[PDB]
RNA sequence: CCCAUAGUAGGCCUAAAAGCAGCCACCAAUUAAGAAAGCGUUCAAGCUCAACACAAAAAUCCCAAACAUAUA
RNA sequence: ACCUCGAUGUUGGAUCAGGACAUCCCGAUGGUGCAGCCGCUAUUAAAGGUUCGUUUGUUCAACGAUUAAAGUCCUACGUGAU
């Protein structure tokens, strides 16, 4: 076969090619739906992959159906009016509909699922960055688990996944692991994923792991923004984005390096202040009676950053990041 | 239809009634059988060397007390020569009439606990046992001689 | 007394009479209880019909049927009576119906525990 | 090498010759791994089918996550699929020759053993997951240890022995009574009424 | 032999505990 | 309540009854363990 | 049997229990070395529902069954004895055994009643002839017990 | 609840149910629960008071009395 | 309701058959009688 | 509630392992590093202490503290300062019968250890088996 | 069903990892307790456990009526 | 390729609708990541109801405005001797 280096090619012209150079040829959008539906395992992934797809079979009706054809139509005299081409493009609209109804579906129950770390009031970050950029490495870096499996392969991670990690400041984060974007590929193959990527507009805050060692780092820049862009991403959000520069162990922002572990440390404090100015929570010293569980409460509905207890006075001075709904509850609950 | 399917194959009628025929008759049997007709050894010898060698038996229901207040208790004990001793009804029972003591048996039922010694300090345990107001001594056998609550206490005043 | 048939088993909530007005959405399904709460002689007029035979002299012995929920019956059936066929089925005894007699002669099975509260 | 070894798809060199499906290799009982080797327990095949490479995978992540591998190890007993089965397209009339080759299967036949399990351990701790396996195999299966597979086997024979039936398949096939051969099949007179397709039935005398 | 029995009770919690793993 | 064909305890307050000729589990500290057959 | 009383005086509530006479076997079983009542008084397969006779001396007064380990029943003729215990209070053939304490429910004769009336929904579907909703009638439990007529029992109308 | 007396001789039998009485509300969890609560189990038919909060004495004559039943009618009172 | 699909007795969804005592008590005196046949051929 | 800590005799104030695992009960740290601190003066400086601290309902401290560790001690007999890693082969130290004698004759002390027991056996095995589980032999 | 003190927070490991993140050993005291089999803990703490003690659903309207006990 | 080619008239729409429930709304109930309002899910319930328009023959689909909802189907792709 032949791989043509293009973002997506006509009919005519990949008609032209295949009887010029008498082999299959595939172009980017092509090749990434390939691996797309070859590493796709979750029903999901499966489903999105499928809606991707959908072009490529819009594509490929004719070519699809025609051992299917027998010659039959415009002699029989009874029937529905619809020929055989009419016929297919019906089914494969009716396929569309079908994948299109199913993903509502699977939105509505990631909003479903998302109600509950909602309310909560668990800080997320999302991190986007281009393919191969090493957001599975970073956020394994940061979290600590073992679970997470930063694969060589591009594309490797095809599903959308929280995992929970702990700041400097005791306040526990939800990175949001969400799949790379490459560039030279058609806005809609990444788009089929939105109902899976809505959890990112609903991110507290976005982290772009630039590839710094890539010499096209630039161009990776411009693509993942203007994806994000296309995916409607809040303003907000995207203004208020961070970014870390990985990868830096092969060569205003925070250098770090997800699998050597270098600046993890600094980015972790730059998350901090980010979480803290972006969620609404106020770093504050409260003064406490040491009775009537106020210190339980407030260990329970906030991260308590240090206690400072003054036995003469019998109470307890506490550094505390709370949110304003904490404080609220805190206030009417002990006058 | 192949011979090999995906479902059971219906089966031609006559080999039904085979299968059916051919089926497994478990024997009868007739009138039904169901209606017809070291660590042991080693702590008999612990309780005979504990009646032999000591003078003075007591007996208690030391399991209402916590873990701390028992070794506390333990500790009260210990203080004198006297010592504590835990063993299974099961295996208590026989040992009543393998030494012999015949008016034993209706003492050891549920949890008991033996209060062995030679030297009485029964006065003091029941000093300690006064302020917690349970645990009742429990009737016991001093030298081959049975001895009541109030043989107890007498003896201690 | 056809107000008093006995069924074996749970029939009374299982046995369905089935019937169709003939409108649309005229199908009728009565379990055997609420039939018999409605109708006290339609349990046994349903069995001898389905019984007899499915011919034209069906509805004449139908006719020669007489059917009574309860002990009382008509002066002039009764005087017309000539047989009384015995009951197909006979009627267990209740323990209070049972005679001393019969208690003490079945033997007492088993000792039971003089300290059981039962 | 205690963990359970990869199972590839397809064979590395492919079939080219389409051939048929010889059902027999499913029909009957199995005449091979039928006993253990190196191991104390197994998952043994109760019945006849096609084990599909996503049979493989399924039996594979479940035994590997599930096992310990500092005290047990697992091994296939039974081959990588190799049998070519071939699909037609969607929608073709009947005709027009052998479909080509679409996936590979390797055949199970009941009485075989797919998977042995041994090492430091107790069929207790096994039997869960071996069971788990066994019911989502395409056949009946039974997670079975040496001992329970000869309790099994010795139960049929005390069954056989002491049947209080005149009658037995085994006896009105051979000697052809009731003229029954017309309605039995020639490998009836071996299966001896216990297997029906692929299906054996274990009650069965 | 008290310390017989304490080994073969520490045996057989092992083997609970083995058995119970999965469980 | 979930129909399940199967019934199983999720947990040490489950307890399984048969009311109205199905069995149930019934659970008061998880309700959600709930189950009907 | 035991019984237990309790008096309430002034505000002193007091509670003690008295042994009444108990039922003796009847002597001479039959069947000497039977495990138990009914194999011992050769009735292992030759009572049913009907025999309140037999029935009630495995009753508790207010109609519950008793246990076990109490009567001496075998498992299986416990669980005979139990349901035909349930059918005949089912039938209404014990009625000085029923629960302690009423509206008016309909009168509805039965007998040989598997399943509470209560729990079991209208056959609103008969099934073909092939797989007819059979009505149950009597109890399974019972297809041993002896059979008179040549016809075997119908446990399914 | 204020006070609980257990009385009973060993040496007489039928003494099993008011002695497992005694074992289970002395237990450490029934008597923390009240530690105010007063337990005196004095030893000498056998008797169980119990004097309430409210003034209220149940006498339980455990001679022919299971320890379950004495324990449940203990616990009805409680609830009074 | 409660359709046998296609032809009863012949398809892949045939309706079900069940053997009745009689038909168990005729095979057997069939079979009894050739099991006698096979003692007097053996002779 | 009793509270459990392996406090170093030698640095009060560590920070994490006292101060939010203590302040969730309510808790004056500052009033029980100084008694920690007079319980080290008592004792000889720079060790690990284990402590009973049972935080009162009322809101006061009654600190029970008594011997060192054992593996630290088991240690510093064998002049080891980190244990072994495998624990089983690796050996750093070796310990005499009569030096574990003397070090068990200060060990069956302690009320809170309920290390009591009459029978130096009772002891000395439990001293022996630590020692074994540690990378240290057992001379002799 | 009852019940749970404790060498010690076994070492290394790691900020700490304390039966429970991983590796090595897995001894040992109390009559009786795995250097811990599942929860839970950032880590602890608290919970247990082991140990003592005593089956299904589709579209006109279900579909003979019924029946458990009289001798093959 | 089993009935029908000495005809079983054809997709949609109008009209009238019959039926199933695998329920879109109205009724009752359990769970919930059910604070409340919105919801999601599941059991039971088919008595009643389930809109009007632009484009397009559209059955469908996109869009506008509504609704408590604008349900999934079968009925010769119900219904051309209407
Ligand atoms: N040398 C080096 N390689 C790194 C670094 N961070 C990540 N990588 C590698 O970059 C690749 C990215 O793998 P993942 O992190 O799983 O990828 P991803 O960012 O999730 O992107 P997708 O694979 O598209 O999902 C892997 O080969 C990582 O090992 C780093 O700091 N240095
Ligand atoms: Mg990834
Ligand atoms: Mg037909
Ligand atoms: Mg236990
Ligand atoms: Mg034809
Ligand atoms: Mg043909
Ligand atoms: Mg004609
Ligand atoms: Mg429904
Ligand atoms: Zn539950
Ligand atoms: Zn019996």
């Amino acid at each position: 076969c032949v791989f043509l280096n293009v973002e997506r090619m006509a009919a005519p012209t990949k008609k032209e090619l295949e009887a010029a150079w008498g082999v299959e040829v595939f172009d980017r959008f092509t090749v990434v739906l390939h691996i797309f539906r070859c590493n796709a395992r979750t029903k999901e992934a499966r489903l999105q992959v499928a809606l991707a797809e959908m072009p490529l079979h819009r594509s490929n009706l004719k070519r699809d159906v025609a051992h299917l054809y027998r010659g039959v139509g415009s002699r029989y005299i009874m029937g529905s009016g619809e020929s055989f081409m009419q016929l297919q493009q019906r089914l494969l609209r009716e396929k569309e509909a079908k994948i299109r109804k199913a993903l509502d579906r699977l939105r509505k129950k990631r909003h479903l699922l998302r109600r509950q770390r909602t309310r909560r009031e668990f800080p997320v970050i999302s991190v986007v960055g281009y393919t191969n950029c090493g957001k599975t490495t970073l956020i394994k870096a940061l979290t600590g688990d073992a679970a997470i499996q930063p694969r060589d392969q591009l594309f490797a991670t095809l599903d959308v996944t929280a995992h929970a990690g702990t700041l400097p400041s005791r306040m526990t984060v939800l990175y949001v692991d969400t799949i790379g974007f490459l560039s030279q590929l058609p806005h809609g193959l990444i788009e089929s994923f939105s109902a899976t990527l809505e959890d990112v507009a609903h991110s507290d805050l976005i982290l772009h792991v630039r590839d710094v060692s890539h010499p096209e780092a630039e161009l990776q820049k411009c693509s993942v923004l203007s994806t994000l862009r296309g995916l409607q991403l809040p303003a907000p959000l995207l203004d208020s984005m961070v970014e870390v520069h990985n990868k830096v162990d092969l060569v205003n922002v925070v250098p770090v390096s997800a699998l050597r572990g270098h600046g993890l440390q600094e980015l972790k404090a730059e998350l901090d202040a980010a979480v803290l100015k972006a969620t609404g929570r106020q770093i504050l010293t409260l003064r406490v009676r040491l009775a009537g569980a106020q210190l339980s409460w407030l260990y329970k509905e906030a991260t308590v950053q240090e206690v400072d207890v003054i036995p003469e006075d019998g109470a307890a001075d506490v550094r505390v990041i709370i949110s304003n709904s904490a404080y609220g509850k805190f206030r009417k609950l002990f006058p | 239809s192949k011979a090999v399917t995906r479902h059971r194959r219906v089966m031609h009628f006559q080999r039904q009634k085979l299968m059916a025929v051919t089926e497994y008759i478990p024997p009868k049997p007739a009138i039904h059988p169901s209606c017809l007709p070291g660590l042991i050894r080693l702590l008999r010898r612990e309780i005979a060397a504990v009646f032999q060698d000591n003078r003075m038996i007591a007996v208690c229901q030391n399991v209402a007390l916590s873990a701390e207040d028992k070794l506390l208790m333990r500790h009260q004990l210990r203080k004198h020569k006297i010592l504590m001793k835990v063993f299974p009804n099961q295996v208590l029972k026989p040992f009543l009439e393998d030494s012999k003591y015949q008016n034993l048996l209706p003492l050891f039922v549920g949890h008991n606990m033996l209060l062995v010694s030679e030297e009485p300090k029964v006065k003091e345990m029941v000093r300690i046992l006064r302020t917690v107001p349970f645990l009742p001594l429990l009737g016991g056998c001093i030298d081959d001689t049975i001895l009541s609550r109030q043989g107890f206490i007498n003896y201690s005043k | 007394n056809t107000r008093h048939i006995a069924f074996s088993g749970n029939k009374w909530e299982q046995k369905v009479y089935s019937s169709h007005t003939g409108y649309p959405g005229g199908f009728r399904q009565v379990t055997a209880a609420q039939l018999h709460l409605r109708d006290p002689v339609a349990i046994v007029k349903l069995a001898i019909y389905g019984m007899l035979p499915k011919n034209l002299h069906r509805r004449t012995m139908m006719e020669r049927l007489h059917l009574f929920p309860d002990e009382y019956i008509p002066e002039d059936i009764l005087k017309n009576l000539v047989e009384e066929l015995p009951q197909p089925r006979k009627i267990p005894k209740r323990l209070d119906e049972y005679t001393q007699e019969e208690i003490d002669a079945f033997p007492r099975l088993w000792t039971p525990p003089e300290d059981y509260r039962l | 090498k205690p963990k359970l070894r990869f199972i590839e798809r397809a064979p590395l060199v492919p079939k080219v010759r389409r051939e048929p499906k010889n059902l027999s290799d499913i029909r009957g009982p199995s005449t091979e791994a039928t006993e253990f080797t190196e191991g104390n327990f197994a998952i043994l095949a109760l019945g006849g089918g096609y084990l599909h490479w996503g049979h493989f995978e399924m039996m594979r992540l479940t035994i590997n996550r599930s096992m310990d591998p500092k005290n047990m190890f697992a091994i296939w007993r039974v081959p990588a699929p190799f049998k070519p089965i071939t699909r037609k397209s969607v929608g073709h009339r009947m005709g027009g020759g052998k479909g080509a080759i679409d996936h590979y299967v390797t055949p199970v036949k009941a009485g075989r053993l797919v998977v042995e399990m041994g090492g430091r351990c107790e069929f207790e701790e096994v039997q869960g997951f071996l069971d788990q396996v066994a019911h989502k195999l395409p056949f009946a299966a039974k997670a079975v240890s040496r001992g329970t597979l000869e309790k099994m086997r010795k139960d049929q024979e005390e069954r056989e022995r002491n049947n209080q039936n005149p009658w037995t398949f085994e006896r009105i096939a051979t000697a052809n009574m009731l003229g029954i051969r017309k309605v039995l099949s020639p490998y009836d007179l071996t299966h001896k009424g216990k297997y029906w397709g692929k299906f054996y039935m274990p009650k069965r005398v | 032999s008290r310390e017989y029995w304490r080994r073969l009770r520490k045996q057989n919690i092992w083997r609970h505990n083995r058995l119970s793993k999965n469980k | 309540f979930k129909n399940k064909t199967v019934l199983k305890k999720r947990c040490k307050d489950c307890y399984l009854v048969k009311r109205r000729g199905r069995w149930y589990v019934y659970c008061k500290t998880h309700p959600r363990h709930k189950q009907r057959q | 049997f035991r019984e237990v009383v309790e008096t309430q005086e002034g505000k002193t509530t007091i509670i003690e229990g008295r042994i009444t006479a108990t039922p003796k076997e009847s002597p001479n079983p039959p069947n000497p070395s039977g495990q138990c009542p009914i194999c011992r008084w050769n009735l292992k397969h030759k009572y049913n529902y009907d025999d309140v006779l037999l029935l009630s001396q495995f009753i508790r007064p207010h109609g519950g069954m008793l246990p076990r380990k109490i009567t001496g029943l075998c498992q299986e003729e416990h669980r005979k004895i139990e349901e035909c215990v349930k059918m005949a209070h089912r039938a209404g053939l014990l009625p000085n055994h029923r629960p302690r304490l009423p509206k008016s429910k309909p009168q509805l004769n039965r007998y040989l009643t598997r399943w509470a009336p209560g729990s079991v929904k209208p056959i609103y579907k008969k099934g073909p002839r092939w797989n007819r909703v059979r009505m149950p009638v009597g109890s399974p439990l019972l297809r041993d017990n002896v059979c008179y007529s040549r016809t075997p029992w119908k446990l399914y109308h | 609840v204020k006070q609980v007396r257990v009385q009973f001789c060993p040496f007489e039998k039928n003494v099993e149910s008011t002695r497992t009485f005694l074992q289970t509300v002395s237990s450490e969890k029934v008597r923390s629960t009240n530690l105010n609560c007063s337990v005196i189990a004095d030893v000498r038919e056998p008797c169980v008071d119990v004097l309430f909060g409210d003034g209220h004495r149940l006498i339980m004559r455990g001679a022919h009395l299971t320890a379950l039943e004495m324990l449940t009618a203990f616990a009805s009172h409680i609830r009074a | 309701r409660g359709r046998i699909p296609g032809r009863q007795w012949i398809g892949k969804h045939r309706r079900p058959r069940f053997v009745s005592l009689r038909a168990k008590q005729n095979m057997i005196r069939r079979l009894e009688i050739e099991a006698e046949n096979h003692y007097w051929l053996s002779m | 509630g009793v509270i459990r800590a392996i406090v170093r005799a030698g640095l009060a104030m560590p920070g994490p392992p006292l101060g939010p695992v203590l302040g969730q009960r309510g808790v004056s740290i500052n009033q029980f590093c100084k008694e920690f601190n007079e319980r080290t003066k008592d004792i000889k400086e720079g060790i690990p202490l284990p402590t009973k601290i049972l935080v009162k309902p009322d809101r006061t401290f009654e600190i029970k503290i008594g011997q060192p560790t054992v593996s630290y001690f088991l240690k510093a007999a064998a002049g080891i300062e980190k244990g072994a890693r495998q624990t089983g082969k690796e050996v750093a130290g070796l310990v005499t019968l009569k030096h574990v004698y003397e070090i068990a004759r200060i060990k069956a002390q302690d009320e809170a250890f309920a290390l009591q027991d009459v029978p130096l056996s009772s002891v000395v095995r439990s001293i022996i088996g630590s020692a074994r589980s540690l990378g240290i032999r057992v001379v002799k």
